[PDB]
RNA sequence: ACGAACGAGACUCUGGCAUGCUAACUAGUUACGCGACCCCCGAGCGGUCGGCGUCCCCCAACUUCUUAGAGGGACAAGUGGCGUUCAGCCACCCGAGAUUGAGCAAUAACAGGUCUGUGAUGCCCUUAGAUGUCCGGGGCUGCACGCGCGCUACACUGACUGGCUCAGCGUGUGCCUACCCUACGCCGGCAGGCGCGGGUAACCCGUUGAACCCCAUUCGUGAUGGGGAUCGGGGAUUGCAAUUAUUCCCCAUGAACGAGGAAUUCCCAGUAAGUGCGGGUCAUAAGCUUGCGUUGAUUAAGUCCCUGCCCUUUGUACACACCGCCCG
């Protein structure tokens, strides 16, 4: 199993909803890989731009 | 009259009425020191815009202000709503608009929060419970 | 609101009325109504008016 | 910001539109301060929100023919347009082709016109089942 | 995506997955294949695509 | 916005970013600064205001959590810059940068929420965003100092310079800092 | 489907943009005449700058502030985006940007509560050994448990004494028959004794010379000067009368307690909380009520996953409606 640290550049939110935990889906763009896209889930205030922070590029979220 | 202006400020309650005066260029605060109102640990307090309005805007007024009402830091945002309230006009109607046009931008270089204060206070209590949104506790058997 | 009294006992009246008159008569509430605008004589600027003068 | 407005305006704006329309404002301060003359009602909160859905109103008006007004320069304007001069159409077209069996038909009535015989006989299958 | 951006070929013409899906009625229900329609909206039909 | 950016003890500049996926949350020159943080919490308009809600105000106003602590507010201020100075005496350096950096390092990274899979209540891991981790590391340091002088010798000032040393500066010395690799390892194998 | 209402919007108060409006010798001011008193207060020990809730007698004066009448704000108003530009929504310049909260008050009815607010009120009941009536003592406050509403905290941001830094709530003298809001000095320590006096209230307390934020100060993580009862010994104080401390004050008694597992509430903004002060009860008077008021926080701007209104489809042996019928 290997960890690779990232920096996930979020493309696009895409609401408040779905699980209660403030989560939000996010599409990052990692700023670094071309064909790897990992859509992914976060919890609380996200705008685009910023890079939320990743010790693992491999956490794809869509209930897996 | 056309020399000096005495008008009014406040926080939510404390209310202030501030002077600027021509004369030699003084600062006095309830008609006592302008530290010297003494929080003790707010001496930082009001000598921020007192250093950062212009030392040479602060060498021909001469501050007097009558204030009651309220509490401490409330009173404090009183005086120093005031005192910019008096200037303003002091240099827009009195006084042309070079002179105005420094202080008036400085006004939100410090911050616009000073010209009017909060529109907020606190209301009545709502009954059923201990303060103005709480509500006394729903107790079982 | 009212009471009556009975040898089987009591009843309980309520009358609520309208008051009558819609200007401020004796029992007459304020001019206006509670509701939308409307017209008495409202003014328009149709007819052809164009340069010429009157003198008096 | 703002709420969805009532009927005391909706009636109070589709009555002014109407008659008052021409004398009625461009601007909200010009709305509010017609208000006060040629309005009569019991308050001022009607008052500015009739001023502002009247500001709603000149938003709406000179904005094409808009189909939630009604005032004069729209009423008149729409009938003068249909009040109108019929091009030369009254052969309603330049040469028509028609088919043979129309001409076949028409010699039931003995009838023809302005003729070419447009030809469009086979079929390539019809209606989709 | 991934799976061409390490392959031997670019990306290959990916022979699909083709099933017959059946459930019963109320297996149906319960994983909302469809629902319900009004007293006569039931007349008219309307299959999940 | 002044000449020159000084607390009356040091500057109030040279205020950075460490770990660029905090950028804008931590915030130093929103539009002002003062001689020293007071506020209401005006900042109370959005999420967004108080994400880039000024650092020194929001601790400042933050570190009165525990009741009638926010009835002693001057002397809590005393405090902080009380526990300021002593970082720029222990330590030296500029305690405002240093503790830009203990937040850094004390930051989480992932929170999972409560989604049973078949029924079980089950566990699965969201990055935190940016500004719940500035939050959870200021906000748990804030705890630690309190379960410090609350159990301890050490007066408030004293235990939150010294949690602010040993932050960034120390490894395994806070609260905050096993707050971390918790819920990072809960995130790891509860993805 | 049309022409119709009531319930919402409307009907009011409160807080907020008012440097322009309206004037009070019963209010303040008074900026003006440091004029009269004051200190030289200070560098200076002079001209003047600083501070007098110090006055001017009043037939000087104004409402910046001031209590506030009307005038008048604010309506997605504009525009940057979306819709169908429908009714509107996020944002920013004009800043008060919508909506500060408090109020006002339905149709059917519950058989929930009101006859111990009543001479509101039908039956019957008590009707001279009273359940009508005046009064005395006791009871409504007795404790092996359970519960809620509760004040004080579990101490170091503890906190002890002393200084000085800082209001508006409202009542305020005989009543529909007995006791109205305050202040001065003389004593004991405070409680407490004393008499002269202001007031039917912008007159007067009170420029409520309000606390907890403030600071000097301390011993030192020590059931520890804490959290501070219990009970002892007295002192006054109303009252016909406090004995099972009704209240006040002291010496002094020094305890149960280390942020609490069983269930659950509350608030996402001068809002919680900390919280001194008012006002209802009175011969005695608040840990309650409900307001004044300050020092003012953690994250939150989503969602019905938990408990819950309304909608539509839609089964029903239920017609007091799932706490219902119901079956062997």
């Amino acid at each position: 199993r290997v960890q690779p640290i990232k920096l996930a550049r979020v493309t696009k939110v895409l609401g408040r909803t779905g699980s209660q935990g403030q989560c939000t889906q996010v599409r990052v763009e990692f700023m670094d890989d071309t064909s790897r896209s990992i859509i992914r889930n976060v919890k609380g205030p996200v705008r685009e731009g910023d890079v939320l922070t990743l010790l693992e590029s491999e956490r794809e979220a869509r209930r897996l | 009259p056309l020399q000096s202006v005495q008008v009014f400020g406040r926080k939510k309650t404390a209310t202030a009425v501030a002077h600027c005066k021509r004369g030699n260029g003084l600062i006095k605060v309830n008609g006592r020191p302008l530290e010297m109102i003494e929080p003790r640990t707010l001496q930082y307090k009001l000598l921020e815009p007192v250093l950062l309005l212009g030392k040479e805007r602060f060498a021909g007024v001469d501050i007097r202000v009558r204030v009651k009402g309220g509490g401490h830091v409330a009173q404090i945002y009183a005086i120093r709503q005031s005192i910019s309230k008096a200037l303003v006009a002091y240099y827009q109607k009195y006084v042309d608009e070079a002179s105005k046009k420094e202080i008036k931008d400085i006004l939100i270089q410090y911050d616009r929060t000073l010209l009017v204060a909060d529109p907020r206070r606190c209301e009545s209590k709502k009954f059923g419970g201990p303060g103005a949104r709480a509500r006394y506790q729903k107790s079982y058997r | 609101v009212r009471h009556v009294l009975l040898r089987q006992g009591v009843l309980g009246i309520k009358v609520k009325i309208m008051l009558p008159w819609d200007p401020s008569g004796k029992i007459g509430p304020k001019k206006p109504l509670p509701d939308h605008v409307s017209i008495v004589e409202p003014k328009d600027e149709i007819l052809p008016t164009t340069p010429i003068s009157e003198q008096k | 910001m703002g709420r969805v407005r009532t009927k005391t305006v909706k009636k109070a704006a589709r009555v002014i539109i109407e008659k008052y329309y021409t004398r009625l404002g461009n601007d909200f301060h010009t709305n509010k301060r017609v208000c006060e003359e040629i309005a009569i009602i019991p308050s001022k909160k009607l008052r500015n929100k009739i001023a502002g859905y009247v500001t709603h109103l000149m938003k709406r008006i000179q904005r094409g023919p808009v189909r939630g007004i009604s005032i004069k320069l729209q009423e008149e304007e729409r009938e003068r347009r249909d009040n109108y001069v019929p091009e030369v159409s009254a052969l309603d077209q330049e040469i028509i082709e028609v088919d043979p069996d129309t001409k076949e038909m028409l010699k039931l009535l003995d009838f023809g016109s302005l003729s070419n015989l447009q030809v469009t006989q086979p079929t390539v299958g019809m209606n989709f089942k | 995506r991934d799976i061409s951006e390490a392959s031997v070929f670019d990306a290959y013409v990916l022979p699909k997955l083709y099933v017959k899906l059946h459930y019963c009625v109320s297996c149906a229900i319960h994983s909302k294949v469809v629902r319900n329609r009004s007293r006569e909206a039931r007349k008219d039909r309307t299959p999940p695509p | 916005t002044p000449d020159i950016k000084l607390f009356g003890k040091w500057s109030t500049d040279d205020v950075q970013i460490n770990d660029i996926s905090l950028q804008d949350y931590i915030a130093v020159k929103e539009k002002y600064a003062k001689y020293l943080p007071h506020s209401a919490g005006r900042y109370a308009a959005k999420r967004f205001r108080k994400a880039q809600c000024p650092i020194v105000e929001r601790l400042t106003n933050s570190m009165m959590m525990h009741g009638r602590n926010n009835g002693k507010k001057l002397m809590t201020v005393r405090i902080v810059k009380h526990a300021f100075e002593i970082i720029h005496l222990l330590t030296g350096e500029n305690p405002l940068q240093v503790l830009v950096n203990a937040i850094i390092n004390s930051g989480p990274r992932e929170d999972s929420t409560r989604i049973g899979r078949a029924g079980t209540v089950r566990r699965q891991a969201v990055d935190v965003s940016p500004l719940r981790r500035v939050n959870q590391a200021i906000w748990l340091l804030c705890t630690g100092a309190r379960e410090a002088a609350f159990r301890n010798i050490k007066t408030i000032a004293e235990c939150l310079a010294d949690e602010l040393i040993n932050a960034a500066k120390g490894s395994s010395n806070s609260y905050a800092i096993k707050k971390k690799d918790e819920l990072e390892r809960v995130a790891k194998s509860n993805r």
